[PDB]
């Protein structure tokens, strides 16, 4: 009807979803209310200005921001000087989602740079001359598969990369992030991602890894960084994505995990929190909502007959609403929440989540949902590697025509 | 010594005691990608760091240089590895190194390497005697700092420091009953000390959590805790719990109580309860109340649950097709 509001965040009922603090004020509730107050200004801004809402993804603005950062960053990024393959992966993957070609001159310069970040003893480091580390190693292998040229694939020293991985493997089944480093579930995801993309998985590489990851699922149904720690979206994506790679998702209690992640969507704001009783953040649009296609595929692999054949099990509309209305910066780039500044990290994962929420697919069943103008539609992303599905196929098909090192 | 923020700080290229060393520029290649336009101070420190690292110079001046490098980027794990090499080679006082790390964590506590380094010191010294109080200070400024709580769990478990943690837990729930890290810490302490299989502890914990729910009925952490400690034995193995929650329905209701009732029903149906079809209808009704009115953000979830329940617990579900 004509009194009907199509935007979920703007309906009158939606006011009822505001925080109920039971007249018990604590820091958690105060901080939650402050965000809901700021978000409500965003939602009401159309009404108060007497405009009709248009939800427009500022493609041209983000492209300019991405295109330039791929070449040069301000000293604001000194804090990421040991994460430069990450900057490569985030920017390349945002451009990919925005369906922006990667010039063959940019592709080869990236290849030359990650080559300089590669360690003579396997793995990649956060920059040239740095020691290797599983996190810049996962990012470099991803960025190299996004380029996906013959040149890009050959940067990877597969023989040494497998040597590096073995040197971090722990007896309880976990991995170190780097030599002398810490152990948490990020290393399991990082190791399995590069190892499966490049085809270097051996029969004993991940012995006991599935079992270690499962010990990280706690009483909440999510996954903590190490056994006993609070469940978090980033660790839970890492933990479940790693098991999907290892074909061991059934090690987890998938029901209590599904129940956990769907409760991390915020009834008012529409995006996701990283953990119970914390604040909404646009980057969990990927880390949390990305967990639902992985869950969908696992339960469908067990013949769960009740699965939807058209939607993920979260509020896809509400999440696109939050990203489009709240996480876009008018100069380009996306961001955490209104009032925070932009950065390539949130740019990558706000758009990765937007893409997840836009595209459902389980076999031949495809169904898209594009809030706002139809040009907002992004390229699909693969929910295990968060690189374009075409790039995963192209990379694995390439590396499967090599032998696993040592045969 | 000269602190990185000192007004009289001088660049390393201007220091006479560094004149023998040639700095090493970053090897970024002929046409760089993602090139950061470093400040003078930053590029200066890391040019000289690259040099000592390339030599493997295990000198006192190098040890002081890694302090400056760490303050400019405390996520540089390479600089941290070298600092630990120098700590052992130069035989540095590790309590003086602990005074350093308590300070660095104070100023940048949201970072992986600072906390890992503290853990290595504690293992080297085999001395946890400062940990619980220091962590308590970090938590007094951010009661939800993930690395702080991870570090606290390691110290407690590795040095068997369980004695006073449930009391610390109780203090922080008093301060913020919505602090989900504290509910998790509460489950950690019990899981490793008495366990929840002791019937008195479990009862005490359920009584405690209900008392909390009664006070802040929309606090989701108390609800998740209550489900977590009971879901392992099976929510239907506690017959009284259902009626007790229904007794909160009028004056303490939330979507969290509605959802718990669906959870009890789901498990009752999975355990072949009496009035099977009656229970299935109560559950299906709550799923639609939650999907349509009470918890609409999760409509795809509650609808999926309603289909799951119908799929395997309807009276027709066990019945052959030909019937
Ligand atoms: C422009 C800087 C972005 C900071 C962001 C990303 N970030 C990071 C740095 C290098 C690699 C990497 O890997 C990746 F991308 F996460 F996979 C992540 C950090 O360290 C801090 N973060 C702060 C943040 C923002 N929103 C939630 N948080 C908490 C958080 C904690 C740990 C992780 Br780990 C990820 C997130
Ligand atoms: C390498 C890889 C795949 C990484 C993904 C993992 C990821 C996003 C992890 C988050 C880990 C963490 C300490 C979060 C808490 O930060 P916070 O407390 O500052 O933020 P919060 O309040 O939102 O939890
Ligand atoms: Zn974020």
């Amino acid at each position: 009807p004509v009194w009907s509001e199509p935007l979920y965040s703007l309906r009158p009922e939606h006011a009822r979803e505001r925080l109920q603090d039971d007249s018990v004020e604590t820091v958690t509730s105060i901080e939650q209310a402050k965000v809901e107050e700021k978000i409500q200004e965003v939602f009401s801004s159309y009404k108060f200005n007497h405009l009709v809402p248009r939800l427009v993804l500022q493609r041209e603005k983000h492209f300019h921001y991405l295109k330039r950062g791929l070449r040069q960053l301000t000293d604001a990024y000194e804090c990421l000087d040991a994460s430069r393959p990450w900057l490569c992966y985030w920017i390349l993957h945002s451009l990919e989602l925005l369906d922006e070609p990667i010039p063959q001159i940019v592709a080869t310069d990236v290849c030359q740079f990650l080559e300089l970040c590669q360690s003579p003893d396997g793995g990649f480091g956060g920059g040239p001359g740095q020691y290797p580390h599983l996190a810049p190693t996962y990012a470099a292998v991803n960025a190299l598969c996004i380029i996906g040229t013959e040149e890009a694939y050959n940067v990877i020293n597969r023989e040494k990369l497998l040597q590096y991985l073995y040197s971090l493997k722990q007896p309880d089944g976990s991995f170190l992030m780097h030599v002398g480093g810490e152990v948490d579930v990020r290393s399991a995801y990082c190791a399995a991602s590069v190892a499966s993309l490049t085809n270097i998985i051996t029969p004993d590489l991940f012995e006991g890894t599935a079992e270690w990851i499962a010990r990280c699922q706690n009483w909440e149904g999510g996954i903590g960084g190490v056994p006993g720690m609070e469940a978090h979206g980033g660790y839970t994506f890492c933990g479940l994505a790693a098991l999907v790679i290892l074909k061991k998702e059934r090690s987890l209690n998938l029901k209590s995990l599904l129940q956990w992640v769907t409760s991390r969507q915020m009834r008012f704001e529409g995006g996701f929190q990283g953990r119970c009783n914390k604040l909404v953040d646009g980057c969990y649009s990927f880390w949390q909502a990305g967990l639902l296609p992985l869950l969908h595929r696992a339960l469908h692999a067990q013949g769960d007959p009740a699965l939807s054949m058209s939607h993920w099990m979260f509020h896809q509309q509400a999440l696109q609403e939050y990203i489009l209305m709240c996480c876009q910066c008018p100069a380009g780039g996306l961001l955490d929440k209104p009032g925070k500044s932009r950065d390539f990290y949130h740019t990558c994962y706000c758009l990765s989540g937007l893409s997840i929420a836009q595209h459902f697919g389980s076999g031949a069943m495809l169904h898209d949902v594009v809030m706002g103008v139809p040009e907002n539609v992004l390229q699909p992303t693969h929910p295990v590697y968060n690189i374009g599905p075409d790039k995963v196929i192209q990379a694995t098909t390439h590396f499967l025509q090599k032998p696993v090192p040592g045969f | 010594f000269l602190s990185l923020d000192s007004p009289t700080y001088v660049l390393y290229r201007d220091r006479a005691e560094w004149a023998d060393i040639d700095p090493v520029p970053q090897n970024d290649g002929p046409s760089p990608v993602v090139q950061i336009i470093y400040s003078e101070k930053f590029r200066d420190v890391y040019d000289y760091f690259r040099a000592v690292l390339q030599r493997d110079e295990r000198s006192e001046r190098a040890f002081k240089l890694t302090r400056d490098a760490i303050e400019l980027n405390a996520a540089n794990y390479t600089v941290w590895h070298f600092r630990r090499v120098l700590l052992r080679s130069l035989q540095k006082d590790l309590q003086e190194e602990m005074n350093y790390i308590i300070a660095i964590i104070e100023e940048q506590p949201k970072n992986y390497q600072v906390w890992h380094h503290r853990r290595v010191l504690v293992e080297w010294l085999k001395d946890p005697s400062q940990e619980l109080e220091f962590i308590a200070d970090i938590l007094n400024q951010d009661a939800k700092n993930y690395h702080a709580w991870q570090h606290r769990q390691w110290v407690i478990q590795e040095f068997r420091l369980w004695d006073n943690e449930l009391q610390y837990v109780d203090q922080l729930l008093k301060e913020d009953v919505r602090n989900n890290s504290v509910w998790n810490q509460r489950h950690f302490v019990i899981s490793n000390t008495t366990g929840y299989s002791d019937r008195a502890v479990l009862e005490r914990e359920v009584q405690y959590t209900l008392e909390m729910i009664k006070l802040v009925p929309h606090n989701e952490s108390a609800w998740n805790y209550l489900k977590g400690i009971l879901q392992d034995r099976g929510l239907s193995r506690y017959p009284n719990l259902l009626n007790q929650l229904l007794d909160l329905q009028p004056s303490h209701s939330s979507p969290y109580l509605i959802a718990f009732l669906v959870d009890i029903y789901e498990d009752m149906l999975e355990n072949q309860c009496d009035n099977k079809e009656d229970i299935l209808n109560k559950a299906l009704e709550l799923c639609e109340i939650l999907a349509k009115e009470k918890d609409t953000i999760r409509k795809e979830y509650w609808r999926y649950i309603g289909r799951s329940l119908q799929s395997k617990h309807s009276r027709e579900s066990d019945i052959p097709a030909s019937v």
